[PDB]
C-alpha cells in the first residue's frame, strides 16, 4: 500500500511537471498546439517543430 | 524675345527639380515606414507568440 500510493504521488508530480512546462505562454510538452512553426527566412518561410507532448 | 522668354522654362524646370526633390524626402520616410511594417507583421507571423505580444 506504501508503494502503491508513492505511485499515484510520482504520478501526480509528473502531471504536474507537465502542466508547468511553457515559455511565455506556449509549449511544446505540455500538448496545447500540434506544433509551432518559427520564422525562418524574410519572405515568410517557416521552421516549424512539431510539439512533443509529455 | 525668345532669349528672354527662355527664363520662364529654366524657372519651370527648377521649380519641377523642387518638387521632386520634396517627393523624393517624404519617400524617404514612406520606404522606412513600409520596411517597419514588414518588421511587425514577418514578426506576427510566427505561432510561437503569445496573445499579448501578437
Amino acid at each position: 500500500n506504501a508503494l502503491k500510493a508513492d505511485f499515484e504521488s510520482l504520478r501526480d508530480q509528473l502531471q504536474k511537471a507537465a502542466t508547468n512546462a511553457k515559455f511565455n505562454g506556449v509549449s511544446l510538452a505540455d500538448g496545447s498546439t500540434t506544433k509551432l512553426s518559427f520564422l525562418a527566412n524574410e519572405d515568410g518561410s517557416n521552421f516549424t517543430v512539431t510539439a512533443q507532448t509529455l | 524675345a525668345t532669349a528672354s522668354s527662355l527664363n520662364s522654362v529654366k524657372d519651370s524646370l527648377q521649380r519641377g527639380q523642387s518638387t521632386i526633390d520634396v517627393a523624393l524626402a517624404a519617400g524617404d520616410t514612406i520606404t522606412d515606414l513600409l520596411t517597419k511594417m514588414k518588421e511587425k507583421a514577418l514578426a506576427a507571423s510566427d505561432t510561437s507568440l503569445n496573445t499579448a505580444s501578437f
